[PDB]
């Protein structure tokens, strides 16, 4: 039942066949050791 | 203690190059050094080498007036 609704309901998406392992080869991600230290004696609590 | 508020981004040490800061921007270096320290070296070098060498000019003619 909710595969006969949804081929009948999803008829308008996009057809673009880009895959995300395709994005993501083209964008990767990567690592770098470094730090932010927001310093605020204010706060009563430290949170790292 | 001091109440500070402040942001502070650091990079590892080993994501960077480590020596070619020494020999960057050179001209500036030599231009800063020279420009704010050449009051403080005249002072320092001008009496010392001007009494070095009037204690050798007034050598020299001592020396040779006590000739014959």
């Amino acid at each position: 039942e909710v595969v006969e609704q949804v081929k009948k309901l999803f008829t308008k998406l996009s057809s673009d066949p880009t895959t995300t392992s395709q994005l993501v080869a083209n964008e990767p991600a990567s690592f770098t050791g470094s730090e932010v230290r927001m310093i605020d004696d204010d706060l009563p609590l430290a949170q790292f | 203690p001091v109440k500070l508020k402040a942001v502070v981004y650091a990079l590892s040490p080993f994501q960077q190059k480590i020596m070619t800061g020494l020999w960057k921007d050179l001209p500036e270096k030599i231009h800063h050094k020279v420009s704010e320290n050449w009051i403080s070296a005249t002072l320092l070098v001008t009496p010392v080498v001007g009494t070095y060498w009037y204690a050798q000019y007034f050598k020299e003619q001592e020396k040779l007036e006590h000739r014959f």
